[PDB]
C-alpha cells in the first residue's frame, strides 16, 4: 500500500460520515421518541469523538510515516494495522446508523 | 444440679445467644448487674437455674456460656451492651478476622490459631463442675465461623469429652435474608463432618421463621433482631425442661433417648404455639386444643417441611404455663383421630408429655405478646429430609460446574472432601427413606 | 479493624483517586484539615477503615500517591483534599516509565516499588488486621500499569493470604492515544488474570458515551469522567465503608462474587444518571430505578450484558425506600429476564441497603454485577493487539528495555483461554 492511499480513504471516511452526521442531526428536528432521540445523539457524538480524537492523531501517525517527525520512525505496515484498528469501529458505527434507519422507518 | 456450659460461636450464634442469656435472666429475674435479688429468687431454691449459672463469692451469678467469635464488632456490641458486667471478659474470646463465610478458612486455616485458648476456657470452666452432662452449641450453617470452627470444637469435644452429651443448635439458611451464595457448600461440609461427633441437632430454618413472623407478628420487614429474638424464645422453650424441675427432658442424656434412637437420625422437628403480636396482644388465649391444634398445624411450624407427607418417629410434649392433664390428653387423642399420625412399627415409641407450670415470659418492648399457655412440640419425622432435599440440589447445581470451589481447595483442603461430604449426605438420605418405607 | 490501604497510581489513577477521597471525606463530613465537622457517628462508624486519628480528630486517609512522574502528587496535592494525605505515603520517581510498562514494571518499577512497599508494610504494621488493597490505576498510561503489577505480584508474594481488588481504568482508541497501548493493556490484564483476586472494570467508551449523550454535554472533558467514575467507586466500597445487614467486607464480596478463580472481572452500575440541564427536582420510585440500573444505559463497562448471562450480582440501595417493594421488584426481574440469569448458581442476586444517599441526589442505587458478557472487551483487546501483532508494530521499542516477545506470546494464550472459558461458561 501507499501513503495517498491512505489520505484517499481517510478524505472518504470522514466525508461519509460527516454527511451521516448532517442527516442525523436535521432528521433530529422531528418529534422522534426519545429513545431513537438517544441512540442518534450517542452514534453522531461517537462519530465525531472519532473525528476529532481518533482521525486527528490518526493523521498526525500519517504525517509521523511522510515527514519522519517525531519520537521514533514509522513504517507503513503500522498505518496498515492502525486503519484496521479504526476499520472495525467505523463497520461498527455504520451499523449502529444501520439500525437508526430501521428504528426511522419503523416510526 | 447437672452442669451443662454452652458454647456459641458465629455471628448469628451469639446475636440469639444474647437474646436467649436475656431472657434467661428475665425469667430467672436476674439483672445486668447478675446479683440475685431476695424477691427474684424464683425457683423455690432450686438450683436448677444454678445448673445454667455459677454463683461467685460476692453473690453474683455468672452463666456458663462461652462466646466465641473471629470477630470483633459482634462482641464488642456485647462488651457495650447492658449484660456487660454479667459476662466476665475470659468468657468471651475475639478472633481478628471472620473466615469471610467459607468453611475452610474457619476449620483449617485460623481455627487452629484459636482452638487452643477456647479449649482451656472451655476446660477451666468445666473444672469447676462435679455434674457436667455436656455442652450445648449454637451456631450457624451459612456462617463460615459458624461451621468450620463449630465442627472443629465439635471433634475436639469428642475426642476429649466424648461420652458427654453434646446438643447442638443450628441456623438454616435462607435465600431472601441469605449472608452468602456458597451456603450449600459449608452447610454440607459440616454436616458431614459432625454428623457421627453431634448428638442431637435442632435446626432452625430462617426461611420459616422469617415466614411466621411476617405472617403472624404483623412486620413487613422483619431484620435480624425479632428473627434472634423468636430463636431465643424457641431455645429457652426446649431448655425448660433443663432450667427447672419436671417431668420430662430433665436431663441432657434424655434428649437423645427419646429423639435419637439410632444414629444419623439426630435432626427432630421443633414448633412453637402460639405466637401472637405485640399489635394484638389483647387478644384471647387459645385453649390446649386450640395451641395443640396450631403446633401440628404447618403455619406456626418453624422448619419448612410438611409431616404429612412423613412418618413421625417419636415425639414428645412441652408445656408452659397452667395446663390440664386431662385437657393434654384430649387433645392427643383429637390429633390421632382426626390428623393421620403414622408411626415406624419397629419403632413402638409413643408420645410423652412433659407440663411444667412457670408461665414464659417475653422480652420487654418486643413484639410477642405475653401468653399464660404455650406448647412446644417435638417430633421426629422423616419429612425432615426435605431439608436436605432443598439442600442437596442445590449444591448439585453448582458442584456439578464446580464452582466456588478454588477459594476451598486453595484454603488447605482437598477437593475430594467435597465428593465425600456429597456422598455421606446421600447415605443420610438413604437411611431417611429407608426409614419412611421400611415401617 | 479491616482497614485497607488504598493505593493511586498513574496521573489519570492519582487524579481519580485525590477526586475519590474528597467525595466521600465530604460524605464523612471531614474538612480538608482532617477534622470532623459532620452530624452523625454513623459516618464514624467504619471511619477507621479508610482513615486513622492522631490526637486531633485528623483523619488521614491511608492513601498513598504513587507515580514516576514527581508532578503528578505536585497537581493532586494542591488540590482542596490533596493535602490531607499523609506526606510519607507520596513517593515519586526522578526518570519515568514514558507510558512504558517494562521500564515501568521492570527496573523503574523496582526502584520506586521497593520505597512503596516499605511505606506500606509501615502503614500494615500500625494497623490492627488489614484485609487488603485498592488500586486505581488507568491502563492506558505506562507508568502506572507497570507500577500496580509489580505491586500485586510481590504483594501477593508477600501475603499471599491478603485480598486485593483494583479499579482497573481500561482506556479506549476513541479517548487516549493509540500506538503502544494495546501491547500495555494486554500485559496488564495477563498479570491481572491470576494476581488480583477481584477486579472492576472501569471501560472509556462507555464512559464517555455515559458522560456526553445522558450527561448531555458536547465535549466532555476528563474531570466529569473523574467524578462519574468516583461516584462510582462511592457507590461500590458503600458496602465497606458503611456497616449494614449484609457486612460484606472484601473477602465476604470475593466469596459472594466471583465463582471461578480466573473470572473475577465485575462490571459497575450506577443510577441515577441525569443530565445537568434536565436533573429531575424529585426522587425516582423503586421501578423506575430498577428499569435503570438493569439497562445498558447504566454501565460504565461497554458491554452488552443482554449478549451474556450475569454471574453472581448485587445490588445496593442508599436512601430512605420501603424494602418491601424492593424485594418485590427484585423478584419480577429475576422472574421476567431468568434468560439473562445463570440458573446454576443459586441465589445469585444480593440486595444491600444504606441509609446515606449522595450528595447531589436523596436516592440513589449503585449495581455491581459478575457477567460473561465482559468477554467483548477481551475480544476487543484481541482485535488490536493481534492486529498489532502480525506486523511487529514497534515492538522494537519494547525488546531494548528487557522485554521479549514470549511475554507478549503468553499474554495472548491467557487472553484466548479467558475468552474460551467465558464463552463456555455461558452455555
Amino acid at each position: 500500500h501507499g501513503v495517498p492511499y491512505f489520505r484517499n480513504i481517510l478524505q472518504s471516511e470522514t466525508e461519509k460520515l460527516t454527511s451521516h452526521c448532517f442527516e442525523w442531526d436535521r432528521k433530529l428536528e422531528l418529534d422522534i421518541p426519545d429513545d431513537a432521540k438517544d441512540l442518534i445523539r450517542t452514534a453522531v457524538g461517537q462519530t465525531r469523538l472519532l473525528m476529532k480524537e481518533r482521525f486527528k492523531q490518526f493523521e498526525g501517525l500519517v504525517d509521523d510515516c511522510e515527514y519522519k517527525r517525531g519520537i521514533k520512525e514509522t513504517t507503513c505496515t503500522d498505518l496498515d494495522g492502525f486503519w484496521d484498528m479504526v476499520s472495525f469501529q467505523i463497520e461498527d458505527v455504520i451499523h449502529k446508523f444501520n439500525n437508526l434507519i430501521k428504528l426511522e422507518e419503523s416510526g | 444440679m447437672r452442669e451443662c456450659i454452652s458454647i456459641h460461636v458465629g455471628q448469628a450464634g451469639v446475636q440469639i445467644g444474647n437474646a436467649c442469656w436475656e431472657l434467661y435472666c428475665l425469667e430467672h429475674g436476674i439483672q445486668p448487674d447478675g446479683q440475685m435479688p431476695s424477691d427474684k429468687t424464683i425457683g423455690g431454691g432450686d438450683d436448677s437455674f444454678n445448673t445454667f449459672f455459677s454463683e461467685t463469692g460476692a453473690g453474683k451469678h455468672v452463666p456458663r456460656a462461652v462466646f466465641v467469635d473471629l470477630e470483633p464488632t459482634v462482641i464488642d456490641e456485647v462488651r457495650t451492651g447492658t449484660y456487660r458486667q454479667l459476662f466476665h471478659p475470659e468468657q468471651l474470646i475475639t478472633g481478628k478476622e471472620d473466615a469471610a463465610n467459607n468453611y475452610a478458612r474457619g476449620h483449617y486455616t485460623i481455627g487452629k490459631e484459636i482452638i487452643d485458648l477456647v479449649l482451656d476456657r472451655i476446660r477451666k470452666l468445666a473444672d469447676q463442675c462435679t455434674g457436667l452432662q455436656g455442652f450445648s452449641v449454637f451456631h450457624s450453617f451459612g456462617g463460615g465461623t459458624g461451621s468450620g470452627f463449630t465442627s472443629l470444637l465439635m471433634e475436639r469435644l469428642s475426642v476429649d469429652y466424648g461420652k458427654k452429651s453434646k446438643l447442638e443448635f443450628s441456623i438454616y439458611p435462607a435465600p431472601q435474608v441469605s449472608t452468602a451464595v456458597v451456603e450449600p457448600y459449608n452447610s454440607i461440609l459440616t454436616t458431614h463432618t459432625t454428623l457421627e461427633h453431634s448428638d442431637c441437632a435442632f435446626m432452625v430454618d430462617n426461611e420459616a421463621i422469617y415466614d411466621i413472623c411476617r405472617r403472624n407478628l404483623d412486620i413487613e420487614r422483619p431484620t435480624y433482631t425479632n428473627l434472634n429474638r423468636l430463636i431465643g424464645q424457641i431455645v429457652s422453650s426446649i431448655t425448660a425442661s433443663l432450667r427447672f424441675d419436671g417431668a420430662l427432658n430433665v436431663d441432657l442424656t434424655e434428649f437423645q433417648t427419646n429423639l435419637v434412637p439410632y444414629p444419623r437420625g439426630h435432626f427432630p422437628l421443633a414448633t412453637y404455639a402460639p405466637v401472637i403480636s405485640a399489635e394484638k396482644a389483647y387478644h384471647e388465649q387459645l385453649s390446649v386444643a386450640e395451641i395443640t391444634n396450631a403446633c401440628f398445624e404447618p403455619a406456626n411450624q418453624m422448619v419448612k417441611c410438611d409431616p404429612r407427607h412423613g412418618k413421625y418417629m417419636a415425639c414428645c410434649l412441652l408445656y408452659r404455663g397452667d395446663v390440664v392433664p386431662k385437657d393434654v390428653n384430649a387433645a392427643i387423642a383429637t390429633i390421632k383421630t382426626k390428623r393421620t399420625i403414622q408411626f415406624v412399627d419397629w419403632c413402638p415409641t409413643g408420645f410423652k408429655v412433659g407440663i411444667n407450670y412457670e408461665p414464659p415470659t417475653v422480652v420487654p418492648g418486643g413484639d410477642l405478646a405475653k401468653v399464660q399457655r404455650a406448647v412446644c412440640m417435638l417430633s421426629n419425622t422423616t419429612a425432615i429430609a426435605e431439608a436436605w432435599a432443598r439442600l442437596d440440589h442445590k449444591f448439585d447445581l453448582m458442584y456439578a460446574k464446580r464452582a466456588f470451589v478454588h477459594w476451598y481447595v486453595g484454603e488447605g483442603m482437598e477437593e475430594g472432601e467435597f465428593s465425600e461430604a456429597r456422598e455421606d449426605m446421600a447415605a443420610l438420605e438413604k437411611d431417611y427413606e429407608e426409614v419412611g418405607v421400611d415401617s | 479493624m479491616r482497614e485497607i490501604v488504598h493505593i493511586q497510581a498513574g496521573q489519570c489513577g492519582n487524579q481519580i483517586g485525590a477526586k475519590f477521597w474528597e467525595v466521600i471525606s465530604d460524605e464523612h463530613g471531614i474538612d480538608p484539615t482532617g477534622s470532623y465537622h459532620g452530624d452523625s457517628d454513623l459516618q464514624l462508624e467504619r471511619i477507621n477503615v479508610y482513615y486513622n486519628e492522631a490526637a486531633g480528630n485528623k483523619y488521614v486517609p491511608r492513601a498513598i500517591l504513587v507515580d514516576l512522574e514527581p508532578g503528578t502528587m505536585d497537581s493532586v496535592r494542591s488540590g482542596p483534599f490533596g493535602q490531607i494525605f499523609r506526606p510519607d505515603n507520596f513517593v515519586f520517581g526522578q526518570s519515568g516509565a514514558g507510558n512504558n510498562w517494562a521500564k515501568g514494571h521492570y527496573t523503574e518499577g523496582a526502584e520506586l516499588v521497593d520505597s512503596v512497599l516499605d511505606v506500606v508494610r509501615k502503614e500494615s504494621e500500625s494497623c490492627d488486621c488489614l484485609q487488603g488493597f485498592q488500586l486505581t490505576h488507568s491502563l492506558g498510561g505506562g507508568t502506572g500499569s507497570g507500577m500496580g503489577t509489580l505491586l500485586i505480584s510481590k504483594i501477593r508474594e508477600e501475603y499471599p493470604d491478603r485480598i486485593m481488588n483494583t479499579f482497573s481504568v481500561v482506556p479506549s482508541p476513541k479517548v487516549s492515544d493509540t500506538v503502544v497501548e494495546p501491547y500495555n493493556a494486554t500485559l496488564s490484564v495477563h498479570q491481572l488474570v491470576e494476581n488480583t483476586d477481584e477486579t472492576y472494570c472501569i471501560d472509556n467508551e462507555a464512559l464517555y458515551d455515559i458522560c456526553f449523550r445522558t450527561l448531555k454535554l458536547t465535549t466532555p472533558t476528563y474531570g466529569d469522567l473523574n467524578h462519574l467514575v468516583s461516584a462510582t467507586m462511592s457507590g461500590v466500597t458503600t458496602c465497606l465503608r458503611f456497616p449494614g445487614q449484609l457486612n460484606a467486607d472484601l473477602r465476604k464480596l470475593a466469596v459472594n462474587m466471583v465463582p471461578f478463580p480466573r473470572l473475577h472481572f465485575f462490571m459497575p452500575g450506577f443510577a441515577p444518571l441525569t443530565s445537568r440541564g434536565s436533573q429531575q427536582y424529585r426522587a425516582l420510585t423503586v421501578p423506575e430505578l430498577t428499569q435503570q440500573m438493569f439497562d445498558a444505559k447504566n454501565m460504565m463497562a461497554a458491554c452488552d450484558p443482554r449478549h451474556g448471562r450475569y454471574l453472581t450480582v448485587a445490588a445496593v440501595f442508599r436512601g430512605r425506600m420501603s424494602m418491601k417493594e424492593v424485594d418485590e421488584q427484585m423478584l419480577n426481574v429475576q422472574n421476567k429476564n431468568s434468560s439473562y440469569f445463570v440458573e446454576w448458581i443459586p441465589n445469585n442476586v444480593k440486595t444491600a441497603v444504606c441509609d446515606i444517599p449522595p450528595r447531589g441526589l436523596k436516592m440513589s442505587a449503585t449495581f455491581i454485577g459478575n457477567s460473561t458478557a465482559i468477554q467483548e472487551l477481551f475480544k476487543r483487546i484481541s482485535e488490536q493487539f493481534t492486529a498489532m501483532f502480525r506486523r511487529k508494530a514497534f515492538l522494537h521499542w519494547y525488546t531494548g528495555e528487557g522485554m521479549d516477545e514470549m511475554e507478549f506470546t503468553e499474554a495472548e494464550s491467557n487472553m484466548n483461554d479467558l475468552v474460551s472459558e467465558y464463552q463456555q461458561y455461558q452455555d
